[PDB]
Parts: C-alpha cells; structure tokens; sequence
DNA sequence: TAAAGAGCTCAGCACTATTACTGAGAGTATAAAGATACTGAAGCAGCC
DNA sequence: GGCTGCTTCAGTATTTATACTCTCAGTAATAGTGCTGAGCTCTTTA
C-alpha cells in the first residue's frame, strides 16, 4: 500500500533527500545481499526500502552508520 | 569527468597537427570493388580500416597481428570504430579569406582595418586593387586603386611601391599589423575625441583590439591556407539507413572544391596567362565559401531539382541543426504510443495499457526473469518462448509490473503536468484508459488523441517517477495553487442533478434519522431524491488540538444532499453542502479538504467523487431533444417593431435627413437594444417555469431542462450559447471588423436562410485561421521565454534582508480586483506587520504568511504590506527562499533547489494557446481626499484644483482604500476633501473639451506683445461676438516675430507684474497656437474661467513585445532632475527646452518634436520624474529615472491585467522571476577603485560581490547603474555560448565567442544537458553540491 | 515525350486518385488550388487570399 | 542542367584551350576561333562523361543493399534507381 | 507500436524514427523542460543517453537489465562528438579544458 | 603363401607471367548560340 | 564637425540529352605453375 511519499517526507521535510536514500537502500537490497527491515508481501525492492524510510529507522544517519560499523 | 570547455582559434599547424594524412585525390571508389581509392576522400591510407583489424593486404588476423602497418594496404590496422572520428586536411595552394569572419555584420575583420567592408570585398574577387605600403608616393597602406589607376601609377611607379589585389594583401596586413601601438593610438584618440559616434566606434575598436592582444590569437589565421576535413564516415557516401535514400552532398562541394585546387596548381603549372589565374583564384574563393556557408554571396548554389544544398552551417541552424534536432529533441528506445480511451473503473493512481505494448516494452526484464527462473536456459531460448507466447510469459511479466511505474505524455508539451507517472493495469485490448480526471491536465479530448509513454529503468529512475511525476503527488496546478484536478464536466451534471430540490415530490418533508435510511427511502422507490425532508445527521471537527469531535444535530435539506454526505471525510462542516453544489463549490470543497486533511483524504474523496457521479448522471437519464429548446414567443414581436423603426429611420435619412454614419451608429444600437431584450425574454422564460401545486396552489423554482440545468450547472456550454440557440444570434463581424447593417434575426431552432449562414461561414473561417496564427506565435515566445530563465534555482534560504516592495490591492479607479488577501498569500513578509491603530505590531517579523494570517489580516482592513521579492534578493546564482515563498503547489515554503524559472517560464507561456487578438460620479459612502494637490477657490466658493496629478481617492468607512482616481487641471469639485459622499452624484467634474489654463488669482491681463498678424490674429466671433485678440501658432506665424511669442504677464490694477503669492515671480506664461483668453484687454477676471482654451495593441503580441523591452511609440519626457524650465534656441529642426535645478547646474537641454504638448509651465519647479510631457512609459528610463520596483510594479500589473481581461489566473512571483532576469548587467559609471572601464558593462552580481570584497576595504569600487535589456538581448549576453549556439543565431554568437577565446565552466542547465551529466535540478543540485565541495 | 511522362508521372499538380469512395473519387476532381507553379506558397500564406 | 557543373565544365576548356594553343597552325586553318572552339567542346563533353558515369557509380553502390532492419521494403522506387543504373550503363 | 530496441541511424546512433521503421517516440525540448521543472534528474539523463546514444553505455545497461542489475554508466553522448568534430571542421578550434 | 620393400604417378596448395583492359593523354581548326512580415542595425545621406 | 532620417540587408516564425583516335600503361585477374604426399605399383623372397 505504497502509493504517497507524505510521510516519507514528513521524517525527511526535503522531498529530495528522498530519492538518494531510497536509491542506496534499493542498490542494497536489490543485488546486494542486504534483507529487508520490514516483513515483506511480495512488493519490489524499491518499495521495500520506502517502507524502511517510512517508519523513523532508516536515513541517512543511521544507514551511513551502519555503513561505518560495517567499515 | 572533466570540467570546463574553452574555444579558440587554429593555426593551421595545429590542422596538420590534427590530421592523420592529406587527401588529393578528388575521387572515391572503383566501381568494381567498391572499395575507397589510393589516395582519395574515403581512401583507408589516412582513414583507416573498413573491416576491423585487417585490410588488403589480408596479412594481419588475430591480436597477434593487429595493430602495426600495412605495407601492401599501408594502413594501420585496427577497429573500424576510429575511422568514424579521425580528420583529415588539404594543402591549400592559394591563401583564403574565412567568410564568417568577414560577414559578421559587422565584420569582425573591415574593422580590425578599419576598413569600409565593399572595398575589402572588391579585394577579394579582384575587382580592384589594394595599396600596401604604397611608399614614395601618395599612396596608402589602406588605400586601393581602380585597375586603371594602378596600371598608370605603375608605369610611373613600377618601383618598391605596392598595390595588389587578394587574400595575399590581406594575409600581408594583417600579418603587417602589430597591435600594442595602436591600442595607444585608439587610446589618445578616444580620450581626445568630442564626437560620441567617433568615440563609440572608437571604443567598438578598442575593445576588439585588447581583445585579439589580450590572449593569444593571431589575425591572419582568418586567412585560410590549410583546410580541414571532416571525418569519413560522418558524411557517408549514401546513409541507406532505412526508407528514401540521402546524398549527403558534403562530398561534392569537397570534391568540385578540391578539383579546382589543382586546377590552380595545374595551371600555375603552366605559366598562365595571369589574368585567368586571377579567374581561377576566383572559382577557388568561391569554392570554399560555398563549403563553409552557401547563400552569403549572391547566387546560393543550388543542388538540384531547384534546391540549395548544405553547407558545414546548415548541419547547424535551425530547427534541423544538431541543436534543435538532435542534441536536445531526440527519439529513444523502450517507448510506444497509441489512441487512448477512458476506462473509469480505474482509482487515481494507475493507467490501463495493453497487453502487446506492455510486452515489447519490457523483454529485457521478461529475459533476466525466465533465466533467473530457469524456465529458459539460454537468450536464444528466451527469444523463442517469447516469440510464441509460451503461456508462462504472462505471469512473468504480472510479476515484473507489481510496481513498475511507467511515464505518459502528450504531444504538445505545455506545462509541468503534461507529462506524468502511472501504475499500469494490463489490458487484453489495443488501447489506454484513462482516469478520467487528469483528462484537463492533457487538455485532452477523447476524439482520437495519441498518447505516448515511456519506461524508467533504473530503481533510482523509478524513484523519482514514483515520488515525483505520480498522479496522487501533482493535484495543485503549480500555475495558481488551485486544485487542478476538477471533475470536469459529466460528474458536475451528475451531482447537480443531485443536490437539488423539487416543488413536491413523494414524500417530501417527512423525517428521517440517518442518510442509510435516505439511500434505502431511494432505491427503495418510496422516497424521492430532489425533496425536502427533515434528518437527523452528525459532523466533526479538528478544530480542537487535533481531535475530530463529532456532534450531532437535525437540519432540513434534500435526500441526495445526505445521500453524498455519507462520503464527505471528517473534518468537514455540514453547511459546506447544503447548497444546490454546481461545479465551483465542488472546487473549493475540494481545496478546503486539502487544506485541512492533509493529501490522502483528499485523493480519496476525489475518487469517491466521481464514482457517485458517473453513477447518479447515469441514474437521471439526462437527455436532450427538440423541446428542450424553449422559445421566446414575443420573439417575432420585438423583431417586427424593431424593423417597423429602423424603415422609419431609413426612410428618414433617404428623405436627406440625417448623416449616414450616425444612421448607421442608430442602426448598431435599435439592434443591440432588440438583441438585449429577446435574450431576457428567452433566458427568463426559461429559468423559472416550474409551475406545480404543492398541496396548495403552485410554486415557481428553478427549473429542470436539461439545458438549463447544464447551464445552471455550469458543466457545459455557455449562456450565450443558449442565446444563440433561441435568440437570434445578433450581428456578426466583417472581413475588415465593420458589421452588417441587418443583423441575424434567426436562431438555430429554425433555419437560417442561405445569406446569414453565408456570413457566419466568413466569420468562422476567420477564427480558425487566427487559431493556427496563435498557436504559432505562442510556440516562439514560450521559447523565449523558457529560454530566458533556464537557470535560475533555488540556492539558499535566507538572502539576509528587511526591504522588498509593499504590495497592495489594485484599484482600475472603478472597482478593486485583486483583494490584497492574494498577493500577501504565500509570500515571505520581511517587515512585520501593524494594525491600523499605531503600535498595533500584528504578525511577527519575517513569518511564511500562510491563510490562517490572511485571516487575522483581512478582517482588519489592512491596507499594504512589504514582502521580500525575487527582484530584491541579496545573494548571487539564484535566490534565497524566503524571497521567494511557498512552491504555489505545495503549500509550504518552497525547498531548497527547484528549477522555478523553467516552471514559471511555462506557466507564462501556456495560456497563450487562447487568448485574444470626462465625469466622475461615485458610487459609494465614505470620505474624499486627494493627494498631488494644488487647487483654487472661486467666486462659487468651491475647489478647483490645479494640476494634472491630482488624485482624487474615495476612502470607505473601514480603514482600507476602495477607490481613487486621477482628475486633470481645472475641474470643479462640489465638494471639497475630507466629507461625506453618497452615490449617484459627481463630487467633481471639469471639461476635457478644452485646456484648462488658469492663474488663480484676480488682477489685469494684458494683450502683452499679442499684436495680430505677427504672433495673434483678431477674431471677429462668428459665434458671440467677442473680439478676442486670438493667438495663432508664432511658427505659422510671422518668420520674424514667431520668437518674441506671447506673454502673459499676471497683473494687478497696478499693472505690475504680480509676483506668484508668496512667490517672487509672476505667471509669464504663453498662449500657443490656438490658446486663446476670449476675455479682452485689461479685464479684471476672477478665477473660474480658464485663461487660454485649447479645445481638445493589448492581445499576447502586447505581452510580447513587452517583455521584448520594445518601443513606447511616443514617450513621454518624465523628469530627470527638479528646476524650472526655459527656452532658448528654437527650430534647430524642432523645438527646445532646458531644465535647471534649485541647487545644482541645468544639465537637460533637450528638443522637442514640436508637436508634443507640455505638462507643466516654465516657472514651476517639478521633482525628478515628473511627467513633463504626454505618452506612454519608456521602460529603460522607467528604470534609471525611477529605480526598480516602479517598473517591476509596472511590467506586473499591465501583463496581470491582459491576462485579467480572460479570466486565467498566474501568481506573480513567475512575472516577477522573469523581470529578475531582465536586468542582469549593469553599465559601471565610475571605474571607482575598481579596474573596470567606465563606459562599459559587467554583470551585475559579479561585479557586486567585487564591491563586496573591495567595500570591506575603505577603496570604494566602481559605481555603475543596473541596466534594461530585452529577454532577446540577456539571452545572448550570458556567461554561456554554448546555451547560447542553443538559441537564436549560431553564427554571430559562435564566432565572437570564438574570436575572443572564451571559456566556459558550465555554470547552468542547457548546458549540463548537453554533455549530459546530472543536472543542478533537483538530486543533480545535490549531487553537484558534493562534487563542488571534492575540489 | 520525356517532358510530357514528367509532367504527368512528376508535377505537384498531380498524385494517387484518393479512391477509398464514390464520394472522395469525386471530390478530389471537382477540386481547385493555388500551390505549386504559379501559386503562393503553404507558409507564403498570406492572410487576405 | 546544373549552374555547378557548368562552373566546373568551363573550368575544363579553359585549361583545355590553354594548353593546346601552344600547337596552332597559321598557313593551314586560317581560323583559330573554331579551333579554340572545338577544343572546348571536347573538354566539356569529357568532363560531363566523367561526372555522369560518377553518379552513375553511386546509384550502382546503393542498389546493391536491401537488408537494412525488418520486412517491409519498398518496390516502386528501387526500379528507377535500377532502370537508370542500367541506362548510364548501357553506354 | 513499441520499440524495445532496434536499429540506429548512423550519422548518429540515436534511434531510428518513424513507425514503419521500429521507431522510436519523439522527445522534445518541451518534455525536456517539464522533466526539469521537477528534479528529474537520473530520468531526464538516462533518458537522453543511456537509451538513446550512449553505445558503450547502453550495452552495458542491455547487459545488466538482462542479468537483474538497475544500475547506469553514465558515460557522454556520442552525436555531440559529432557536433564537435564538425566544429573542428571549420578552423574554430575547439577543446575541453582539463 | 603373403608381409613387406621401393617407385609411378595422380589430389591438392602456390607462382609467375600473362592478357584483356580499363584508365590518362593527346591531338581536336562551321558556328558567335519574380504575390511573408517584423524588428533591428550600421551605413549612407543631407544640415547648422 | 558634429548631427538625424532613409536604407538595405539580415535575422525570426528523384535526379543531367551528341566525339575520335589512338596510344599507351601499368594493373589486376588469370592461367602456368611444382610440391607433397600418397596412394596406388610393384615385385621380393621368406
Ligand atoms: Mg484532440
Ligand atoms: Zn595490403
Ligand atoms: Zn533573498
């Protein structure tokens, strides 16, 4: 039931930022062997990572991090 | 990759140092072989292989062999690929004169001599000769000789004296001119000269001096002696590709360009006859200027079948060049197009396609599925499966669809939403459904349109779409923050229908107590839908923090009212639907819900909205027939006494009664008053004739024809529509604009006779032809326009400033238009705000004004605001927010790095698509005053004022202004300032049917040097009797005395001249030509009778030549600084005048077309940019004699009320953007401490941040004036050639840019697309953020 | 003879027959121009004619 | 014809003329008007021999490629290109 | 009609047009800028490249999309090399700085 | 009787010399053979 | 001696009919060309 980025933005009041990390999170996820955070009902890849965005856990803070710790 | 792009110049070593080889042969292939010649224009020797890794010699097969030469085939050996680039040169025999550079126009070249262009020209084709060095005689350097003369002169002077004719004398020049020495020169010169023409072409020169001495660059390189060739196969022997054949006919001006060259050497060979060397020196020039650029001589070479052929240029220009063919438009793959249809099952957010487009237009992504599956196990395999549709295949693509965006469009690309996103549901049919609302946004019919689409691949790429271009994320036109998704016609007739009320219907007015029971009480067939009914209902509100809470009441209403209600989301008032709900109500229903809920609810309402609808239009049976056409019976009545007297009035005037035109005037009024009246008698008729009992006798309401309900409605059709249907419609126009005198008694409901519909055929052939013309005018300018902006992006948020302009509602003089409600809403105040009562301080300092504050303002009577304005951001490369305020689609303040010229751009050039081709009573109560007063009182004891810039101004009773007019010199007010008025009445009123010259004082006048003949003549007044010494033109007048003119000395019983009171001056003022005081000699007046009596487009091309910066026709002269005014020197041609200060000396002494009528007296002293004459505005001294905002306010307010007369609707901060740009560089007028020149130009914000930096120093820099250029003008003037070459003439901008050897840091958008990186835009303005900060 | 098959296989003044009706066969006879040889031109359009 | 071939056409005579002036007769043909004009004549018709069998040479080369993307080619046309390359030819 | 993909002129390698021809859609300077009133970027650029000339590039996209990889080479287009050269064909030497 | 010499000449890839053969050249001497519309910008042209 | 009006031009929106004569020229195709081997030829005497 992904269809309005409203909320989307309401964590990211830039409607731009968006895209960017909704586009490293579906790189990710995509072909790299990184699972979904959020129980998945057949729904594509790019719209896994904006149900990660939508619920206050994944941005540019905690992801870069994750990065980091992964470095 | 890598950054900035520089042009330059070559010498022609740098062409050998590019050219693998020289090519002589002038001819190709064998014919046999096909195969290139040994030495010729496509020949392997220089260009390479035609294969890849091999050639002729066959010797070199594998990677073992690649690579090294040839010896039989003497190629290297590699891929064919670098054939396509590598490029080539001839030795020239004779040395060429470059064309661009000799017809710049002006030549950048006759110039760089000096020289008049003809006679460089004569040189050329040598029909002349030329003199270098000319030596011991008195011949120059630059002077050339008719052939004649240098053959007598040579025989007296065949010495070391020089004179010759051609490229050589020129290359000699040119080679035989240094620079730093004459730069000097043209320095002293310029410094010495007072000829303003000397000193502009003398600083024309100068500049393209330290130009050419300033980099690198040699003159003589525009002598050509080394040509450089194009690669082979870009011009193709024949392009084959596909369909016709081309002949890519570059080759032939090659080759005849290359065969006269050894024709030439050839015949250099042997020993020719100089005069046809001379000839054939000629057909070379010609030759290789055809090549560069056909057409610039006289006979453009045609090619065949009557057609000019292509040059290099051609490949260039135009709609066809590169730029506006392939660099920017350019077809791509994994696209389709169709017909389109409606299918409204469909929610919001999705698109039907079919089942075939939807399988070409994924087979990759069909491929990685299978494969990944192991359904298939090799490509091959998958090409066959999906060949044959294996019925798998369907499945797998459901799955690669799930959600998948796909990107629609139309052809003619307007604005920002004619191109969207969708979610595709797969179709077994050929065509696309479509949600039936966003229909208007593609101004689409569904009549056989043809819409195209387009596929995202990368998840990055679906992003965007997805948060970006979605249907449910573009509901708020970005025009005007209107909802632009209006349910546009059937669904309003549906709901119309609904929320109505009949007389009596079954079971009105019983009680009811939930709309479960309305819908039931429906369908069960036992209540009807348009009755009044008493029901118990309930509604909520948000109005508390958040909380919804619902309450209850009982109203009295119709059914379907409540049967819709059920839909109607939360947060919403009852009363908000008790109304009969035509369309506009649904409108602003759906605008409050968006403004309150948030987006959800309202997509989901929209839907609702049209599914109920579609469903109860459905339900009405909602036809038409031959009776829903009404008629007016007295039709025949109002028609039959209307010609009764226009026979009479004939009759009249062919007994020689009266003139023609006026009978023709009364002809025009008898019809339009008859016209009038059978439009009321049918419109009224119609609207009311419900007539039906309701238990008692009748009632009458509005009533139910189909037509009139579509009217009432307001779905379809116009009121004057129906006028045409039943009223006659009236009289048409002329091929010229003139009307018949008969008019079109008939309606459609009848049959017209053969002459008027005759008539009626002329006039719609007439608007069609101008819908083409209009159409294609509004293609050029939104160009223009797009192309002004094109790079103007959000880049901060806070410019860090208090100033702006104070807006304020508009006034015609008559009513208001614009409530200051709107230009406030959504725009970032600087200023605070205070309340009428002093102190009152209202909304905070530097707030985003959102509606809530409209409120709070309006029921304030607040009168005008300051708000920061685009034209008066304080940052460079772009604009700070808050400048600019909300994104007008989505309301809040607009985020950091939008594209707002390009949308503005658009938004302007839209509406274009339609668009066209005394007294003062006052109405209203409230109190009078006036401002730019000066006035006098009478005998009558009354106010008169005394000047033309009095402004009358009617304040209402509130606190906010409601009226004001301009009232001219010498009109009479009843009243005086500061009482009361009413309406009906004139307060004041003077005569526009004469001038107005009044002293305002009573004394003596005098016929002061008014001697008849010589400067007045006498009037014998055939009309009272009065021997008024009358004054004539002096100029028409006497040739002697025209100059001692009348005066009119101001004088007492005394008879000296008055002194002005208070004054030290009297009125010494003339009475021009036809300025005549009737009162005698030495008459005492009192004021109240004039002193002398002088008895006294806007379509979009307005638009266009506005924002053109165009020509007032005939300015008016404002003031440039304050005195008084004199005369002096006189008919120098035209007439004269000086202005002098109260302080400073009189710097204006300017003529005057003598026609032109003056506006103030001399002895006045007026204040700079008072309007000393009559006429329009001149926009550049709009802006230097009034600063900036003046002519902001200005350019808005006139394009805002041409778009006003059409009812469209565009926020101004677009109109206000695109001034923004207008102005962009400044002439510097002081070099300051600074280095800059003084009578030249810099770009404004670069030469600002330069203060910026020199201002932090005590050496204050240049000071300049910002300056006015048309959007032509600014759209070459930019940092950018390249944008530029995109736009108009190539050819000028290209090679001076060349010339001067710019160098380009692309530093914008039409640039960036090019090269193709990711634009500034949007994640590319992210993006570039971060690879500025790498470096 | 060549310049007569010109003319008639190759003037502006000539195409395909419209035959797709007994009506269009007839309206693409009973048809008058003025383009081509001695005719203004599609973008020569003046606004009078 | 063509304006551009003439251009090129008396290009050739002119060179033509040049040359062979060297060679001229006095006692016989008391003429040098024709002579020039008959040497003339000759360039002219070696040089339009020459240009016509060239273009002769490109209408050859295209006729030989008809496989260019997917079905749906054409008839009409491609037999005139034909019947032309045959006509040059058949000189 | 669709295209996935198929020919290209050769002049050019944009992709051939025309319906008879498995052409491709018209996009133009008009959609150009509708793209860019949004921030459309990867769109607008894969758009006029990857699909259209970026022959390098839009093998390797053909490549990846066909073994389950969205990801773009940006790369640069190739009939602007063509503009280039043909610049350089008239003396206007042009270049492009480091 | 039959495995096993040593040679008699026929498939099967070059090579040089060839033979139409197409191109380059040089002789040629009667003539006179056209229905935008607009804006703008320097150059030219007459003036106190 | 510097000084204003006309002005001229320049920038926008398939498919071309008639040498002649050697005279040479050097070329590219093309048959002459000779091998390799090998396969059959042939006899041998063990
Ligand atoms: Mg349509
Ligand atoms: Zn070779
Ligand atoms: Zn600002």
């Amino acid at each position: 039931a992904r269809v309005t980025v409203q909320d989307a933005v309401e964590k990211i009041g830039n409607r731009f930022d968006l895209v960017l990390v909704a586009a490293r999170r579906a790189r990710q996820m995509q072909v790299g062997g990184k699972d979904p955070l959020v129980p998945e009902e057949n729904d594509k890849t790019t719209v896994i990572a904006l149900r990660e965005i939508e619920e206050g856990l994944i941005n540019n803070q905690i992801l870069d991090v994750r990065e980091r710790q992964e470095q | 990759e890598f950054d900035a792009i520089k042009i330059a110049l070559a010498s022609p070593d740098m062409i050998r140092s590019w050219s693998f080889g020289e090519v002589k042969k002038p001819e190709t292939i064998n014919y046999r072989t096909f195969k290139p010649e040994r030495d010729g224009l496509f020949c392997a020797r220089i260009f390479g292989p035609v294969k890849d890794y091999e050639c002729l010699c066959g010797k070199y097969k594998r990677l073992k062999h690649r690579g090294v030469i040839c010896e039989k085939c003497g190629v290297e050996v590699t891929q064919t690929k670098v054939r396509r680039e590598r490029m080539g040169h001839i030795e020239l025999a004779s040395p060429t004169a470059h064309i661009w550079f000799l017809k710049s126009l002006p030549s950048r070249i006759g110039l760089l001599l000096d020289m008049p262009l003809r006679d460089i020209e004569r040189v050329l084709y040598f029909e002349s000769y030329v003199v270098i060095e000319g030596g011991m005689t008195n011949l120059e350097r630059q002077q050339i000789l008719t052939e004649e003369q240098y053959l007598d002169a040579l025989e007296e002077f065949g010495d070391e004296f020089d004179a010759k004719m051609g490229a050589e004398a020129i290359q000699a020049l040119l080679k035989s001119m240094d620079l730093e020495q004459e730069c000097e020169q043209l320095r002293e010169e310029l410094n010495e000269t007072n000829s303003e023409t000397k000193r502009k072409k003398l600083t024309k020169r100068i500049k393209l001096l330290e130009a050419f001495v300033q980099s690198g660059n040699k003159p003589e390189w525009m002598i050509l002696t080394v040509l450089p060739v194009l690669p082979p196969d870009l011009r193709p022997l024949v392009p084959l590709d596909g369909g016709r054949f081309a002949t890519s006919d570059l080759n032939d001006l090659y080759r005849r360009v290359i065969n006269r060259n050894n024709r030439l050497k050839r015949l250099l060979d042997l020993a020719a006859p100089d005069i046809i060397v001379r000839n054939e020196k000629r057909m070379l020039q010609e030759a290789v200027d055809a090549l560069l650029d056909n057409g610039r001589r006289g006979r453009a070479i045609t090619g065949s079948n009557k057609r000019p052929l292509k040059s290099l240029a051609d490949m260039i220009k135009g709609k066809q060049g590169r730029f506006r063919q392939n660099l920017l438009g350019k077809r791509v793959d994994y696209s389709g197009r169709s017909v389109i249809t409606v299918g409204p099952y469909l929610r919001l957010h999705q698109c039907g396609l079919p089942k075939k487009m939807a399988l070409e237009l994924f087979k990759p992504f069909i491929y990685g599925k299978l494969e990944l599956r192991g359904l298939a196990t090799t490509i091959k395999a998958a090409k066959k499966m999906v060949e044959r549709e294996e019925a798998v295949v369907w499945d797998i693509l459901d799955e690669v669809i799930r959600e998948h965006p796909v990107l629609l469009n139309r052809a003619p690309t307007l604005h920002r939403l004619g191109i969207q996103a969708f979610e595709p549901v797969l179709i077994e049919g050929k065509a696309i459904q479509l949600h039936p609302l966003v229909c208007a946004a593609y101004n689409a019919d569904f009549d056989g349109d043809q819409m195209a689409v387009h596929v995202p691949l990368t998840l990055e790429a679906q992003l965007e779409a997805r948060a970006l271009m979605m249907s449910t994320n573009n509901i708020l036109s970005p025009a005007n923050g209107e909802p632009i998704i209006v349910p546009s016609q059937d669904v309003v007739l549906g709901l119309y229908y609904m929320t109505r009320d009949c007389v009596n219907a079954k079971g009105e007015g019983m009680v009811l107590t939930g709309p479960k029971e309305a819908e039931r009480l429906y369908r069960s067939g036992l209540a009807s839908l348009h009755a009044r009914v008493k029901v118990r209902i309930t509604e909520y509100e948000k109005d508390a923090n958040g909380e919804l809470v619902a309450k209850t009441s009982l109203k009295d209403t119709t059914v379907g009212r409540a049967i819709l209600w059920m839909i109607v989301p939360k947060g919403l008032p009852y009363s908000i639907v008790n109304q009969a709900l035509g369309k506009k109500a649904i409108s602003k229903m759906l605008n409050t819900c968006y403004r309150i809920l948030g987006l959800k609810p309202t997509v989901i309402f929209a839907d609702q909205i049209m599914y109920t609808g579609f469903a109860y239009a459905a339900r009405s049976g909602a036809s038409v027939g031959i009776d829903d056409m009404v008629i007016p019976e007295k039709k025949h009545e109002i028609i039959s006494e209307a010609e009764a007297e226009v026979a009479e009035i004939q009759e009249q005037f062919q007994s020689g009664l009266v003139t023609a035109g006026e009978r023709y005037n009364k002809v025009i009024d008898i019809w339009a008053a008859a016209n009038d009246r059978v439009s009321k008698a049918m419109m009224d008729n119609l609207q009311t004739e419900t007539v039906i009992n309701r238990d008692g006798q009748e009632e009458k309401q509005v009533s139910f024809n189909s037509i009139y309900m579509m009217a009432d409605s307001g779905a379809r059709g116009s009121a004057a529509q129906i006028r045409q249907l039943a009223g006659m419609r009236g009289l048409m126009a002329k091929p010229d604009g003139s009307i018949i005198e008969t008019p079109i008694t008939a309606n459609f409901r009848e049959g017209l006779n053969v002459l008027q519909y005759f008539i009626s055929t002329h006039g719609a052939r007439k608007g069609l032809a101008d819908t083409a013309l209009k159409t294609a005018n509004s293609g050029y300018l939104t160009r223009r326009l797009v192309d002004v902006a094109q790079d103007l992006v959000v880049t901060e948020d806070d410019c860090g400033t208090h100033e702006g302009i104070m807006m304020t509602p508009v006034i015609e003089g008559g009513d208001v238009k614009e409530p200051l409600r709107d230009r406030v809403l959504g725009r970032v105040t600087a200023e605070d705000v205070l309340k009428p009562g002093t102190a009152d301080i209202l909304v905070p300092r530097n707030t985003l004004l959102h509606e809530q504050w409209c409120d709070l303002l309006e029921e304030n009577s607040v009168d005008a605001v300051k708000v920061r304005s685009v034209v008066s951001c304080d940052t460079d490369f772009g604009v700070c927010a808050h400048c600019y305020g909300r994104d007008l689609a989505r309301g809040h303040i607009i985020n950091k790095g939008e594209a707002i010229g390009v949308i503005a751009a658009q938004s302007i050039g839209e509406p274009g698509t339609q668009l066209t081709m005394s007294s003062i009573q006052v109405k209203n109560k409230g109190s009078i005053k006036l401002s730019n007063v000066k006035s006098v009182v009478n005998s009558s004891g009354k106010l008169v004022i005394t000047s033309r810039n009095t402004e009358l101004k009617l304040i209402d009773e509130f606190g906010r202004t409601k009226e004001s007019y301009k009232v001219p010199y010498g009109a009479v007010l009843a009243k005086g300032d500061g009482e009361q008025v009413a309406g009906g009445e004139t307060v004041a009123n003077w005569d526009p049917h004469t001038m107005p010259v009044i002293t305002e004082v009573s004394g003596f006048v005098r016929f002061t040097d008014m001697i008849d003949g010589q400067t007045i003549t006498r009037q014998t007044d055939e009309l009272t009797g009065l021997s008024s010494l009358v004054v004539l033109d002096s100029a028409e007048r006497t040739a002697g005395g025209k100059d001692l003119r009348p005066a009119l000395k101001i004088v007492d019983a005394q008879g000296n001249d008055v002194l002005i009171p208070g004054t030290d001056m009297p009125a010494q003022y003339f009475l021009p030509g036809k300025a005549i005081v009737q009162l005698e000699d030495g008459v005492q007046i009192s004021s109240g009778d004039t002193l002398a009596r002088i008895p006294q487009t806007g379509g979009l091309p307005r638009v266009a030549d506005l924002f053109e910066a165009r020509r007032p026709k005939e300015p008016a002269i404002l003031a440039e600084i304050s005195g008084i005014v004199s005369f002096g020197k006189e008919t120098k041609g035209k007439r004269r005048l000086v202005i002098t200060p109260v302080d400073g000396s009189d710097p204006y002494e300017e003529m005057i077309p003598k026609w032109r009528q003056l506006n103030v007296f001399e002895g006045e002293r007026v204040e700079r940019g008072d309007v000393i004459s009559d006429g329009p505005e001149a926009p550049h001294d709009i802006l230097r004699l009034r600063g900036v905002h003046a002519v902001t306010r200005y350019i808005v307010n006139e394009v805002q009320d041409v778009y006003r007369l059409q009812g469209v609707k565009i926020n101004d901060k677009h109109i206000e953007v695109i001034v923004r740009q207008m102005l962009r560089k400044a002439t510097i007028v002081n070099a300051g401490s600074s280095d800059f020149l003084e009578g030249e130009q810099v770009e404004y914000s670069r030469v600002k941040i330069a203060n910026r930096e020199l201002e932090a120093n005590g050496k204050v820099g240049a000071t300049y004036s910002r300056d006015l250029l048309g959007i032509t003008k600014a759209s070459l003037a930019t940092e950018s050639f390249i944008s530029a070459a995109s736009f108009q003439e190539t050819t000028r901008v290209l090679t001076e840019a060349a010339v001067a050897g710019k160098r380009d840091e692309l530093r914008g958008l039409k640039e960036n697309v090019i090269v193709g990186r990711l634009i500034p835009a949007g994640t590319g303005y992210a993006y570039h953020q971060d690879r500025m900060r790498r470096r | 003879s060549a310049a007569v098959k010109e003319f008639f296989g190759s003037s502006q003044l000539s195409q395909f027959m419209d035959q797709n009706n007994p009506l269009s066969e007839i309206t693409h006879k009973r048809r008058i121009s003025a383009l081509g040889p001695g005719g203004l031109t599609r973008e020569r359009a003046g606004f009078e004619v | 014809y063509t304006q551009s071939w003439k251009q090129e056409m008396i290009a050739d005579g002119i060179e033509a003329s040049i040359k062979g002036l060297h060679n001229f007769d006095e006692t016989k043909y008391k003429n040098p008007h024709a002579y020039i004009t008959q040497a003339c004549f000759n360039a002219f018709v070696q040089r339009i021999k020459k240009e016509r069998k060239e273009v002769a040479k490109k209408y050859s080369y295209f006729v030989h490629n008809v496989y260019d993307s997917r079905d749906d080619d054409m008839v009409a046309l491609v037999d005139e290109t034909f019947i032309q390359d045959i006509y040059d030819k058949m000189t | 009609h669709a295209r996935s993909t198929g020919s290209y002129s050769l002049v050019t390698q944009q992709p051939l047009g025309g319906k008879a021809q498995f052409g491709g859609q018209r996009f133009g300077e008009m959609e150009v800028w509708a793209l860019e009133a949004y921030g459309a970027a990867y769109t607008l650029q894969e758009m006029l490249t990857v699909k259209s000339d970026d022959v390098n590039g839009r093998t390797k996209m053909y490549k990846n999309i066909v073994d389950g990889n969205h990801q773009m080479e940006p790369g640069m287009p190739e009939s602007f090399n063509v503009l280039l050269k043909e610049i350089r064909s008239l003396g206007i030497n042009i270049e492009l700085e480091d």
